[PDB]
């Protein structure tokens, strides 16, 4: 996150920090006691999959204060449509090995219905971005849990508004822009699959996922986040799906 | 109905055959009887802050 602040400890209960062989790897959002949301690309380099670690009530990375709780991800399911090494269709949904235990620092954020999603929380202008990645371009992570609010901004504006750089990936209906252009405020590749939570009448609900965008808070570039009312259905069939064995599972899109 | 200003609900919103609107609730949350307002019924619903609900 650059140009954020330190997320208040328990402000952000709902993110998600995801290890692999002990090492910051992406961020998600806990929408249940189960299941994590992230993204898909946060998995094109894993080869290690029994490795996999979920963090639930963490802020900062240099101390245990004893409210962090960490689960082995037990599947990690992406759609068939997601092409590894590429941008579209950037959801992954984990099951975690067994529940996580809710407390004052371990709360979901609310997966909305496709409908008040599409027709009521993409008007809402300003969202929050979470994670503990970059804190500039070519910088440090963040050790504690930051949080920016950014715009969301309609594609044919984000199309317009940014500059105009060759062999960019297309902004597609799977995905939507949010940020600023001027390069003091954007999400990161350390904060990639982390949440953007949108605020509707005093609850949180989970609108996109860090995705990806052009190197970081780079100056006439937004940042481009996963359009998760696109696959409320997918996510909800999937949910009250059997456990399958092996970690990556690959499930039809629609 | 629906559509316009989230049908009066506070959270999801159903439309029926006429002039009818449906309220609804995500898990952990009834409805009131003023048929839009959710209230918790869990511990730690979806998309609340302990810390700052507890204050
Ligand atoms: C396509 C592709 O490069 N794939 C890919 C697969 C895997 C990986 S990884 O293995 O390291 C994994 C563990 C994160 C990576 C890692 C390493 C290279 C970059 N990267 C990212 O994740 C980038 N993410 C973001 C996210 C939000 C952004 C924003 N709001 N603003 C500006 C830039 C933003 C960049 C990113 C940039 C451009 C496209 C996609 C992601 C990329
Ligand atoms: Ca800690």
């Amino acid at each position: 996150i650059v140009g954020g602040k330190v997320c208040p400890k328990g402000e952000c209960p709902w993110q998600v920090l995801l290890l692999v062989n002990g090492a910051q790897l992406c961020g998600g959002t806990l929408i249940n006691t189960i299941w994590v949301v992230s993204a898909a690309h946060c998995f094109d380099k894993i080869k290690n999959w029994r490795n996999l670690i979920a963090v639930l009530g963490e802020h900062d990375l240099s101390e245990h204060d004893g409210d962090e709780q960490s689960r082995r991800v037990a599947q990690v399911i992406i759609p068939s449509t997601y092409v590894p090494g590429t941008t579209n269709h950037d959801i992954a949904l984990l099951r975690l090995h067994q529940p996580v235990v809710l407390t004052d620092h371990v709360v979901p954020l609310c997966l909305p219905e496709r409908t008040f999603s599409e027709r009521t929380l993409a008007f809402v202008r300003f969202s929050l971005v979470s994670g503990w990645g970059q804190l500039l371009d070519r910088g440090a992570t963040a050790l504690e849990l930051m949080v920016l609010n950014v715009p969301r901004l309609m594609t044919q504006d984000c199309l317009q508004q940014s500059r105009k750089v060759g062999d960019s990936p297309n902004i597609t209906e799977y995905m939507f822009c949010a940020g600023y252009s001027d390069g003091s405020k954007d999400s990161c590749k350390g904060d990639s699959g982390g949440p953007h939570a949108t605020h509707y009448r005093g609850t949180w609900y989970l609108t996109g996922i860090v995705s990806w965008g052009q190197g970081c808070a780079t100056v006439g570039h937004f940042g481009v986040y996963t359009r998760v009312s696109q696959y409320i259905e997918w996510l909800q069939k999937l949910m009250r799906s059997e456990p399958r064995p092996g970690v990556l599972l690959r499930a039809p899109f629609p | 109905i629906c559509v316009n200003e989230n049908g009066g609900c506070e959270q999801y919103c159903s439309d029926h055959t006429g002039t009818k609107r449906s309220c609804r609730c995500h898990e952990g949350y009834s409805l009131l009887a003023d048929g839009v307002s959710c209230t918790p019924t869990v511990e730690y619903p979806c998309g609340k802050i302990p810390i700052l609900e507890k204050r």
